[PDB]
């Protein structure tokens, strides 16, 4: 919506259904991963959750609190501690509202937990590949010799900016909570206001109950649904949450974090050590953690190979008159030319000959024929 | 299965049914009511004629 | 969007987008969960319902251009008494004046340029050919086409399974990633060494640098009288020493032309037989100078003048 | 497509009537050549022409 705190109140919060409960068992669970998108080369995580961060109940910010409603309704807990997992730790970037950003590990799940008050976590697949931005890595990294564009999702929250839809009347999942104890049926409301709709009923069959009630020739399910809803709720999509309405209406909420260039610090290998011959240039590779490599020419020919050199070898590349180009790494292009012994004055003829006293290039050896 | 080459001829009625082995209704008519070349243009300049100032 | 019911028999999608896929699933919910909210368990339909949006990854990654190329020049102009260098256009007759003289920079006879279909990723300008019309389908270079930037609503092509519950928990479904995010992997390969010729390709002026191809032929119309003679020195004892020696050809001649003089005055000097440090130029007796060639490698030889006299070099050739 | 033409080449397009014109693009030194004025920025009064006065 147009702000944080509107937004919040009007599109309510929500359980979602999280097939991970303890990293294994499937329930409904408050801490439920919507989505995850990732459209950041800063390898940062867009990750919906239905849990609100920053926001209470009453309506007000303390960061202590959060504000998630599930099937107790509407409750306030407190933070101290807030983790994301994927198969190994991460950094959390920045986090406000249902969104969070992460710079996580490699993982074939992504795991949202915590364990101040809720004591709970969830976690779903999402694939997170590695993530390799320079070609040097180092103990607690941080090191810089090139800056190269990249993509992220901002640091800082936005109170507006972007919009995604939410939507489907207030619906809000239980799970059972009805049952047929002795040879009636109880009406339990637990601490929610619940809504049914009965075949038959003694007392009530339609209303709004928050008490307790006995109800004979009365049993569960295809001819007494019961589920507490409370309104003024839109949720966005979950994964398996159903929900069924005789109207059609929405909710909006806003978007912290948009889509933007930045430019990151990172290290590469410095240069190989360079011998050098008549005309001709060999590169000697020296042992650092993986450096990929091109080989190319524009020069003479448009001609490129690629190759991750991981290991010392001597590989000859050959420069003619016009300049042979080495990329190493992220840095910018070296452009070399024919170093021999260097200068001119006037070598060679109009008509064609070659360099000291060889016999290739042929122009000795149509000599012989 | 499929597949024939029609003229392109405006007003034209043209019929294809042509479908998998079996007898195949319902039966495609075709008939062009214009084609439409859709510029796929580089500006090159703008002109207009000029106010010349003393 | 998770499953949406409909009491008692539904009917199937007449919500639309930019693109759409939808399944109805009949007598669903079969033990149910308490997720039914209806009293049909026996007979409830499930609408399940997917559709497309576009990002916000529409920045340039990617935009597949068509490119004829337009020529610029940077050629630089040294009258003697003004140094610049100019960025003119040399398609056809260009007029340039520098002190009410003429110039006119012909074209420029091009063998080939780079830029043709080429896909430009933002990550880096890369070569690589496309068919039109391409884009929407699978197998080939996209998986989505949207007409234009602004355009909220695109042919996309995405995989989804859908399937019914059939048990106490509540909806079996199976989801493959994005066509565009496989090619996002793939990008292409650089544009930025091809074409033979030069052409040194870089990716945030989006042009092609330092590309040698044919002949300029230039033509000019420039005041050099003045009074003639505008003094011409008669020389005399013409020598031509060479020294400094030394094998490769990637750089440029270093010969020492030897004259003496029987006056002071200044002759243009060198032409084109040859190839000058200095083109104003102070000629004077005895007259030893070093000057920097660099036409000596197309034309090793040399036909080096002071003036109306000369003689022939050099003498450094493999042996 | 089995084979695609359009008649249109190098055209200038007038309000009057489409006209079929050809031209050198950036070739002015002289008092004639169709579409002598040339303007790229609509920002701004710039023009590459010749004219005589």
């Amino acid at each position: 919506s147009v702000a944080h705190f509107e937004a919040y109140k009007a599109t309510r919060p929500y359980i979602g259904w999280c097939a991970d409960c303890g990293l294994a068992g499937s329930c409904p669970s408050p801490v439920s991963i919507e989505h995850v998108w990732s459209d950041a080369d800063d390898g940062v995580l867009k990750i919906q959750v239905s849990m609100q961060i920053g926001i209470a109940k009453s309506n007000t910010i303390n960061h202590a609190k959060i504000r998630y409603m599930g099937a107790n309704g509407v409750q306030e807990a407190e933070r101290s501690t807030l983790s994301v997992s994927t198969t190994a730790p991460c950094d959390i970037l920045a986090t406000m509202g249902h969104f969070i950003l992460a710079r996580c590990r490699p993982g074939s799940q992504v795991e949202v937990s915590l364990s101040t008050d809720p004591k709970l976590l969830c976690r779903t697949p999402f694939s997170h590949k590695p993530r390799f931005i320079g070609n040097e890595k180092s103990p607690a990294p941080t090191g810089h010799k090139t800056r190269i564009p990249c993509k992220t999702y901002s640091h800082q929250t936005d109170l507006t900016r972007e919009e995604i839809t939410m939507h489907v009347p207030p619906d809000v999942p239980i799970q059972g909570l009805v049952s047929n104890t002795g040879k009636s049926y109880s009406l339990d409301p637990k601490t929610k206001t619940i809504k049914y709709k009965c075949t038959c009923g003694e007392t009530v069959k339609e209303g709004t109950a928050t008490n307790k009630i006995t109800l004979f020739n009365c049993d569960t399910a295809p001819k007494c649904i019961t589920y507490a809803v409370d309104n003024t709720v839109w949720q966005y999509n979950s994964q398996y949450v159903p929900r069924s309405e005789v109207t059609e209406v929405k909710g909006k909420i806003h978007v912290p974090f948009p889509l933007t260039d930045s430019t990151c610090a990172v290290s590469v290998a410095p240069e190989p050590q360079v011998t050098y011959r008549l005309g001709e240039v060999e590169f000697h590779f020296h042992p650092m953690y993986p450096t990929l490599f091109s080989i190319r020419s524009l020069g003479k020919d448009p001609s490129h190979s690629q190759e991750w050199i991981d290991t010392p070898m001597s590989k000859t590349i050959q420069v003619g008159a016009e300049g042979v180009e080495y990329v190493w790494g992220n840095n910018n292009p070296v452009r070399l030319w024919a170093q021999k012994s260097s200068s001119s004055s006037a070598h060679g003829n109009p008509i064609s000959i070659v360099s000291h006293y060889y016999d290739l290039y042929p122009y000795w050896t149509i000599t012989v024929l | 299965y499929e597949s024939t080459t029609m003229p392109n001829q405006v007003g034209i009625p043209f019929k294809a049914l042509i479908e998998r082995p079996g007898y195949a209704g319902l039966p495609l008519s075709l008939v062009v009511i214009k084609s439409e070349l859709v510029p796929s243009l580089v500006q090159d300049y703008i002109t207009c004629n000029y106010k010349t100032v003393v | 969007p998770s499953p949406y019911i409909k009491c008692c028999g539904g009917a199937e999608c007449s919500k639309n987008e930019a693109d759409y896929k939808c399944s109805v699933f009949t007598g669903v919910y079969p033990f149910m969960w308490g997720g039914a909210y209806c009293f049909c368990d026996t007979e409830n339909s499930q609408m399940s319902e997917v559709y497309v949006t576009r990002g916000e990854s529409c920045e340039a990654d990617a935009i597949a251009y068509q490119v004829t190329a337009s020529l610029k020049a940077q050629v630089m102009i040294s009258i003697g008494e003004l140094n610049q260098t100019v960025d003119v256009f040399v398609n056809g007759d260009s007029p340039a004046r520098i002190q009410q003289s003429k110039f006119i920079l012909g074209p420029i006879s091009s063998a080939w340029s780079p830029f043709d279909k080429v896909i430009v990723y933002r990550d880096e300008v890369y070569n690589e050919d496309y068919a039109p019309y391409g884009s929407g389908q699978a197998g080939r270079f996209g998986d989505i086409q949207s007409r234009t930037v602004n355009s909220t609503d695109v042919y996309a092509n995405t995989n989804l399974k859908l399937k019914r519950p059939a048990s106490g928990n509540v909806v079996p479904y199976t989801q493959t990633p994005s066509g565009f995010s496989y090619w996002k992997k793939e990008k292409g390969v650089p544009l930025n060494r091809n074409a033979p010729f030069g052409c040194i390709i870089k990716v945030n002026p989006v042009r092609a640098e330092n590309c040698v191809y044919g002949n300029i032929p230039i033509s000019m119309d420039i005041a050099d009288a003045f009074t003639r003679i505008d003094e011409s020195p008669s020389v005399s004892l013409k020598a031509c020493e060479v020294q400094s020696c030394t094998y490769s050809s990637d750089f440029g001649g270093v010969a020492s032309i030897s004259y003496t003089s029987n006056k002071v005055g200044k002759c243009a000097i060198s032409s084109n037989s040859a190839t000058m440090k200095d083109s104003v130029q102070d000629v004077q007796e005895s007259g030893a100078l070093s000057l920097f060639f660099a036409t000596s490698s197309v034309e090793p030889n040399f036909v080096v003048q002071v003036c109306n006299a000369r003689i022939t070099c050099g003498k450094c050739e493999p042996p």
